[PDB]
Protein backbone atom coordinates (compact mmCIF):
# COMPACT_ATOMS: atom_id res chain seq x y z
CA UNK A 1 0.00 0.00 0.00
CA UNK A 2 2.82 2.10 0.54
CA UNK A 3 4.44 1.28 -2.87
CA UNK A 4 1.04 1.99 -4.45
CA UNK A 5 0.84 5.97 -2.64
CA UNK A 6 4.23 6.67 -3.75
CA UNK A 7 3.60 5.87 -7.28
CA UNK A 8 0.09 7.69 -7.54
CA UNK A 9 1.99 10.58 -5.70
CA UNK A 10 4.66 10.29 -8.18
CA UNK A 11 2.01 10.39 -10.77
CA UNK A 12 -0.10 13.12 -9.43
CA UNK A 13 1.97 15.48 -7.60
CA UNK A 14 4.72 16.14 -10.39
CA UNK A 15 1.59 15.98 -12.87
CA UNK A 16 0.69 19.86 -13.12
CA UNK A 17 4.61 20.73 -12.64
CA UNK A 18 7.53 19.72 -13.49
CA UNK A 19 6.61 16.94 -16.43
CA UNK A 20 5.73 12.77 -16.34
CA UNK A 21 7.16 11.25 -19.18
CA UNK A 22 3.88 9.17 -19.57
CA UNK A 23 0.86 10.71 -20.79
CA UNK A 24 -1.97 8.38 -19.55
CA UNK A 25 -2.56 5.17 -17.33
CA UNK A 26 -3.15 1.74 -18.20
CA UNK A 27 -6.03 -0.32 -15.97
CA UNK A 28 -6.32 -4.16 -17.05
CA UNK A 29 -9.52 -6.08 -16.10
CA UNK A 30 -8.54 -9.76 -16.20
CA UNK A 31 -11.14 -10.78 -13.89
CA UNK A 32 -13.69 -8.82 -16.29
CA UNK A 33 -11.63 -9.12 -19.51
CA UNK A 34 -11.96 -5.09 -20.27
CA UNK A 35 -9.16 -2.64 -21.18
CA UNK A 36 -9.11 1.03 -20.78
CA UNK A 37 -7.05 4.17 -20.70
CA UNK A 38 -7.92 5.93 -17.72
CA UNK A 39 -6.26 9.35 -15.46
CA UNK A 40 -6.82 10.14 -11.70
CA UNK A 41 -10.51 11.65 -11.36
CA UNK A 42 -11.15 14.83 -9.26
CA UNK A 43 -11.95 12.87 -6.56
CA UNK A 44 -9.02 11.31 -6.35
CA UNK A 45 -6.98 8.41 -3.73
CA UNK A 46 -8.72 8.20 -0.69
CA UNK A 47 -6.76 6.00 2.01
CA UNK A 48 -8.51 5.38 5.60
CA UNK A 49 -7.93 2.89 8.20
CA UNK A 50 -10.65 1.93 10.97
CA UNK A 51 -10.98 0.09 14.64
CA UNK A 52 -12.05 -2.58 13.38
CA UNK A 53 -9.58 -3.21 10.82
CA UNK A 54 -6.44 -3.05 13.11
CA UNK A 55 -3.72 -4.58 10.72
CA UNK A 56 -4.74 -3.41 7.18
CA UNK A 57 -5.41 -1.10 5.11
CA UNK A 58 -8.29 0.06 2.65
CA UNK A 59 -7.88 2.19 -0.51
CA UNK A 60 -10.50 3.40 -2.84
CA UNK A 61 -9.53 5.19 -5.98
CA UNK A 62 -11.64 7.04 -8.59
CA UNK A 63 -10.56 6.93 -12.50
CA UNK A 64 -12.16 8.49 -15.48
CA UNK A 65 -11.41 6.90 -18.60
CA UNK A 66 -9.25 8.50 -21.69
CA UNK A 67 -10.64 5.88 -24.32
CA UNK A 68 -10.36 2.30 -25.14
CA UNK A 69 -6.50 0.74 -25.30
CA UNK A 70 -6.71 -0.94 -28.29
CA UNK A 71 -6.58 2.03 -29.81
CA UNK A 72 -3.54 4.28 -30.73
CA UNK A 73 -2.89 7.41 -29.64
CA UNK A 74 -3.80 10.79 -30.92
CA UNK A 75 -0.39 12.05 -31.69
CA UNK A 76 1.10 9.12 -33.15
CA UNK A 77 -1.69 8.44 -35.68
CA UNK A 78 -1.23 8.45 -39.43
CA UNK A 79 -2.75 10.30 -41.83
CA UNK A 80 -4.26 8.79 -45.99
CA UNK A 81 -0.90 11.82 -47.11
CA UNK A 82 -1.25 10.52 -50.69
CA UNK A 83 1.05 12.55 -53.36
CA UNK A 84 3.37 15.23 -51.81
CA UNK A 85 2.61 17.04 -48.75
CA UNK A 86 4.71 20.23 -48.78
CA UNK A 87 3.65 22.25 -51.65
CA UNK A 88 7.08 23.26 -53.44
CA UNK B 1 -3.72 -44.15 37.45
CA UNK B 2 -1.88 -42.20 39.94
CA UNK B 3 -1.43 -38.83 39.89
CA UNK B 4 2.79 -38.88 39.31
CA UNK B 5 1.82 -41.40 36.30
CA UNK B 6 -1.65 -39.67 34.44
CA UNK B 7 -1.68 -37.96 30.74
CA UNK B 8 -4.68 -35.77 31.21
CA UNK B 9 -5.43 -32.39 33.76
CA UNK B 10 -7.81 -33.05 35.83
CA UNK B 11 -10.03 -30.71 38.87
CA UNK B 12 -7.98 -32.55 41.37
CA UNK B 13 -4.53 -31.92 39.82
CA UNK B 14 -4.87 -27.89 39.38
CA UNK B 15 -4.89 -24.91 41.90
CA UNK B 16 -6.09 -21.29 40.50
CA UNK B 17 -3.78 -18.92 41.95
CA UNK B 18 -4.77 -14.98 42.10
CA UNK B 19 -2.99 -12.55 43.53
CA UNK B 20 -0.65 -15.01 45.14
CA UNK B 21 -3.10 -16.87 46.92
CA UNK B 22 -5.06 -20.09 46.03
CA UNK B 23 -8.80 -19.59 45.49
CA UNK B 24 -11.16 -21.66 47.73
CA UNK B 25 -13.61 -24.04 46.77
CA UNK B 26 -14.41 -23.17 43.19
CA UNK B 27 -16.32 -25.27 40.99
CA UNK B 28 -15.37 -23.62 37.57
CA UNK B 29 -13.07 -21.88 35.47
CA UNK B 30 -13.74 -21.40 32.06
CA UNK B 31 -11.95 -19.18 29.40
CA UNK B 32 -12.79 -17.97 26.16
CA UNK B 33 -10.48 -16.06 23.53
CA UNK B 34 -11.63 -15.11 20.22
CA UNK B 35 -9.12 -13.75 17.67
CA UNK B 36 -12.25 -12.57 15.13
CA UNK B 37 -10.82 -14.09 12.52
CA UNK B 38 -12.21 -13.58 9.23
CA UNK B 39 -11.67 -14.20 5.53
CA UNK B 40 -11.11 -11.77 2.79
CA UNK B 41 -12.97 -12.30 -0.27
CA UNK B 42 -12.88 -10.94 -3.60
CA UNK B 43 -14.60 -10.62 -6.83
CA UNK B 44 -14.31 -12.71 -9.32
CA UNK B 45 -13.45 -15.93 -6.87
CA UNK B 46 -16.18 -17.09 -4.70
CA UNK B 47 -13.29 -18.91 -1.58
CA UNK B 48 -11.48 -16.41 0.79
CA UNK B 49 -7.43 -15.85 -0.01
CA UNK B 50 -6.51 -15.80 3.56
CA UNK B 51 -7.66 -14.89 6.91
CA UNK B 52 -6.99 -11.95 9.02
CA UNK B 53 -7.24 -11.16 13.09
CA UNK B 54 -9.54 -8.46 14.20
CA UNK B 55 -9.58 -8.03 17.93
CA UNK B 56 -8.48 -10.01 21.25
CA UNK B 57 -11.60 -10.78 22.75
CA UNK B 58 -10.53 -12.66 26.01
CA UNK B 59 -12.42 -13.83 28.91
CA UNK B 60 -12.54 -15.90 31.79
CA UNK B 61 -15.29 -16.98 34.09
CA UNK B 62 -14.77 -17.94 37.44
CA UNK B 63 -17.98 -19.66 39.60
CA UNK B 64 -17.59 -20.25 43.36
CA UNK B 65 -19.24 -21.25 46.14
CA UNK B 66 -19.56 -18.30 48.78
CA UNK B 67 -16.89 -18.63 52.01
CA UNK B 68 -18.63 -17.70 54.93
CA UNK B 69 -15.95 -15.00 54.76
CA UNK B 70 -12.98 -13.40 52.94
Amino acid sequence: MEELQSRVSEYAMQGGSGNVSGSYLQFFNFTDDSYYKVHLAPQGLKITRSKDEPLLFRYEITLVVIGSLTEADRSAVTTEEFGNVKPN
Amino acid sequence: ASEAKQTVHTGNTVLLMIKGKPVGRAQSASGQREYGTTGVYEIGSIMPQEHVYLRYEGTITVERLRMKKE
